[PDB]
C-alpha cells in the first residue's frame, strides 16, 4: 500500500502585506499594531510579469473579508521590482522577495502612523497529496482544497474542487523562465494556477491515473517459488526469507483504485530481471498474472520455464511472512 | 515549523534597524 | 450546434463585436469551450481565441492585443471583440466548439461562418 | 508551434494514393503523452470538419481511405484511394501548446 | 542510532507585551484590536537583573521589523519588578512571571484607548537538537537556528549560527541565582545567551 504521500514541486506566489501602526512618544517609539497579512498574486502578475520580465508590482491587490483591499508599498506609487533571491537556509528550498527591509513609518511627534510593506515572495514548496487526492498541501503547512490533478483536458475537470472556477487557471504551452539564471525553459508544459484567499499556487499539471500509484513497488524478486497447496498458492521468497499466501484466483487489476501504474511497473522491472539472469536459461510463460497476498501485498508474478474498485490495505508487519 | 520560523532569517533583515 | 453573427461591413479603425448562439451545450458544463477562427478569402485557417467555462480566454499572440473573448451564459452566448479593424481583417468568422474537455479533438461542431469585410 | 503544411497545392488523378505532409517548429508531443494534431477539411462553401485527430485516429464521418501518420515534428496525412469527394483544402492543427494554430494548407485537385 | 535527540534544560527570557486598544461607548467597551508581541530581554538584563537581583525591568526595548520598539508596563516610568511564580498547572515546568493582570486603558466616553501591558516571563524549557545540531527547539516549539555547542573555547565557534555574532554571549563562569529559593549556587557554569528577535535563550 502506497503511504507515501503524492509529492510535487510547486510554487508559491504571495505578498506579504505588513501594515505597521506605530507610535512616537518624547524619547521612544512604540508598535501600537503590526497587521501582517498574505495576499494572492494575481495571473495576469504571474505570467506577465513574474514569469516573463522576472519583476513583480510594489502593490497587492486581492480580496480580503469580502473587501477588494490594495496595499502600495512604502506607501508610494506602483512601480516594478526585481526578484532578488533570499538569504540562505541551511535545508531550504529556493525562494525570492522584492524588498528586503519593513517599511516603518518616519517620525512625527506624538501621532500614530501607519506604515506598508508589500513584499513579493515567490517560494519553491514541495506540495503533498494524499488519496483521494482532492487536496493537496504545501511545505508552508498552507492547505489548497483542489485536486492536483484538476485541470481542462479529457475529463481532469470532473476532479474535486472547493474554489470557484474563476480562481483556476491552467496556462498550457508555459515556458518557465527561473528567476536566478534568468532562462526561460524550452520545454513547455501545462501551468495550474490556483489563487487562494492567502496566496497563488503554480504547478506543472499532470494526468491523475499514470500519476498515482495507490501500490509501490516493495519487493523485486529474482526467484520466488509459486506453489499450489490448499486450495491456495504460496509464493516463498528465500531472498527475502518471506513467503505469502494468495487465493489460486488472480487479483483483477481493475479492481486497484488508480492502478494503472502497478502494471507499468511490474513489467519494466520484470523485463530487466528477465534481461538480466533469465534471458540466457527460461523463457517467460504467459503474461503476468497479480494476486492478493494475505496482509495487503499485491504480487505481479511472472511464472517462468527453463528450456530444458477498492483501496488494498497492507499490514506494517511482515514478519507474519 | 522549521521552515515558518525561517521566514524572516530569509526574506527579511533581522538586524537592521532604521532611525530617523 | 453554434451559430456565429456580426456586422457584415465594419469600417477599418474600429471594434467589431460579433457573437456565437449555442445549441445542445450550455457554456457552464464542466469540460466545454468555445473557439473563435477567422479565415482570410482564399488564404489557410487562422486561429484567434478560444474561452472555457471559467473565463479562461486565451488568444493569439499576434492579435492578444485586439482580440477579447467574453462569454455570458444567461443569453448562452459568446461575444468576439477585435478593435481597430484593418482591410486585411476581411475574413469568415467561425465559431468552433472543443471537446479538449471531453475528448482529444477539438472544433468538431462550426457554425456556417460570418463574412466581415473592412471597408469604408 | 509554427505549422507549415507541403505542399501548397496537391493535384492528384482519382484512384491513385495521396500524401500530404506538414510540420511544426517544435515538437507537439504533449505532457500528456499525447500528440495533438488533427486534420481539417474545408470544401468549398463550407465549413471545417475535422478529418484526423491524435494524429493516427479518424474521426466518426470519415471514411477509412484516410489515414494519418507521424511523429515528433513531421506529420503526414495519405489517402489509400482518392475519390472525387476529396475536393478541397486540408489543414493540420496543433492543439497541444497555446497557441494554437492551423497550417498554410493543401488543395486537392483531381486529375 | 541515536534517534533519541540532545535534550537539555534551556531558559526563555521574554517580555509579552500586550497592546490593546479599546473603544468605550455609551454603555459599552468593545476591543478594536488587541497586539501581542514577544520581546527579547537583553543580556545586561539578564546578568545584572535577572540572575543578580531576582528582578526585571517594567519596559522591554528591542528590535521588531526593524524598528527600535520601547513598551512600558502600564504606560508608566520604568520600575523594577519582581519576578513571582507562575500559578501551578499540572506536567509544566517552572515559570516565572512579573505581572498578573493585562493592563486595559481606562474608561473615556467615545474615544480609542491604547494600553500597554509588559508581563516580564522567565520559563525554564525543555531544549531538543537532532543531527547535526545546527539547531535546537524550545518546550513552546519555538525553533533557535544555531547549534547547541556554539560558545568560545577550542573550536567550539566554528558550529553553526544563522544569527549576527552580536546576539550571543557566553557568560563564562556563571553563577545561577534560582528565582524560588533566591539563592546563588556555587559551582560556575558556561553560560549561553541568545537573544532571538523574539525572545532570549540561555
Amino acid at each position: 500500500e502506497n503511504i507515501a504521500p503524492y509529492k510535487f514541486k510547486a510554487t508559491m506566489y504571495y505578498k506579504d502585506v505588513t501594515v505597521s501602526q506605530v507610535w512616537f512618544g518624547h524619547r521612544y517609539s512604540q508598535f501600537m499594531g503590526i497587521f501582517e497579512d498574505r495576499a494572492p498574486v494575481p495571473f495576469e502578475e504571474v505570467i506577465d510579469k513574474i514569469n516573463a520580465k522576472g519583476v513583480c508590482r510594489s502593490t497587492a491587490k486581492y480580496v480580503r473579508n469580502n473587501l477588494e483591499t490594495t496595499a502600495f508599498h512604502r506607501d508610494d506609487h506602483e512601480t516594478d521590482m526585481e526578484l532578488k533571491p533570499a538569504n540562505a537556509a541551511t535545508r531550504t528550498s529556493r525562494g525570492w522577495h522584492t524588498t528586503d527591509l519593513k517599511y516603518n513609518p518616519s517620525r512625527v511627534e506624538a501621532f500614530h502612523r501607519y506604515g506598508t510593506t508589500v513584499n513579493c515572495i515567490v517560494e519553491e514548496v514541495d506540495a503533498r497529496s494524499v488519496y483521494p487526492y482532492d487536496e493537496f498541501v504545501l511545505a508552508t503547512g498552507d492547505f489548497v482544497y483542489m485536486s492536483p490533478f484538476y485541470g481542462y483536458r479529457e475529463g481532469s475537470h470532473t476532479e474535486h474542487t472547493s474554489y470557484a472556477a474563476d480562481r483556476f487557471k491552467q496556462v498550457d504551452g508555459f515556458y518557465a523562465r527561473d528567476l536566478t539564471t534568468k532562462a526561460r525553459a524550452t520545454a513547455p508544459t501545462t501551468r495550474n494556477l490556483l489563487t487562494t484567499p492567502k496566496f497563488t499556487v503554480a504547478w506543472d499539471w499532470v494526468p491523475k491515473r499514470p500519476s498515482v500509484c495507490t501500490m509501490t513497488k516493495w519487493q523485486e524478486v529474482d526467484e520466488m517459488l509459486r506453489s499450489e497447496y490448499g486450495g491456495s498458492f504460496r509464493f516463498s521468497s528465500d531472498a527475502i526469507s518471506t513467503t505469502f499466501t494468495t487465493n489460486l484466483t488472480e487479483y483483477p487489476l481493475s479492481r486497484v483504485d488508480l492502478g494503472d501504474c502497478i502494471g507499468k511497473d511490474a513489467r519494466d522491472a520484470m523485463d530487466r530481471i528477465f534481461a538480466r539472469r533469465y534471458n540466457a536459461t527460461h523463457i517467460k510463460v504467459g503474461q503476468p498474472q497479480y494476486y492478493l497476498a494475505n496482509g495487503g501485498f499485491l504480487i505481479a508474478y511472472q511464472p517462468l520455464l527453463s528450456n530444458t474498485v477498492e483501496r488494498i490495505k497492507t499490514t506494517s508487519s511482515i514478519e507474519f511472512a | 515549523q522549521r521552515r515558518n520560523q525561517l521566514h524572516d532569517l530569509r526574506f527579511a533583515d533581522i538586524d537592521t534597524v532604521i532611525h530617523a | 450546434t453554434l451559430k456565429e453573427s456580426g456586422p457584415a461591413l465594419v469600417k477599418p479603425t474600429q471594434t467589431l463585436t460579433l457573437t456565437c448562439t449555442f445549441s445542445g451545450f450550455s457554456l457552464s458544463t464542466s469540460g466545454m469551450s468555445v473557439g473563435w477562427i477567422r479565415q482570410p478569402p482564399g488564404k489557410a485557417l487562422e486561429w484567434l481565441a478560444h474561452i472555457w467555462w471559467n473565463n479562461d480566454k486565451y488568444y493569439k499572440p499576434a492579435l492578444k492585443s485586439r482580440l477579447t473573448i467574453s462569454k455570458d451564459t444567461s443569453k448562452n452566448q459568446v461575444v468576439l471583440t477585435m478593435t481597430n479593424m484593418d482591410p486585411v481583417d476581411t475574413a469568415t468568422y467561425y465559431c468552433a466548439r472543443i471537446y479538449y474537455g471531453y475528448r482529444p479533438y477539438a472544433m468538431d461542431y462550426w457554425g456556417q461562418g460570418t463574412l466581415v469585410t473592412v471597408s469604408s | 508551434i509554427v505549422m507549415t503544411q507541403t505542399p501548397l497545392s496537391l493535384p492528384v488523378t482519382p484512384g491513385e494514393p495521396a500524401s500530404i505532409s506538414c510540420r511544426s517548429s517544435q515538437s507537439i508531443v504533449h505532457s500528456n503523452g499525447n500528440t495533438y494534431l488533427e486534420w481539417y477539411l474545408q470544401k468549398p462553401g463550407q465549413s471545417p470538419q475535422l478529418l484526423i485527430y491524435k494524429v493516427s485516429n479518424r474521426f466518426s464521418g470519415v471514411p477509412d481511405r484516410f489515414s494519418g501518420s507521424g511523429s515528433g515534428t513531421d506529420f503526414t496525412l495519405k489517402i489509400s484511394r482518392v475519390e472525387a469527394e476529396d475536393v478541397g483544402v486540408y489543414y493540420c492543427f496543433q492543439g497541444s501548446h497555446v497557441p494554437w494554430s492551423f497550417g498554410q494548407g493543401t488543395k486537392l485537385e483531381i486529375k
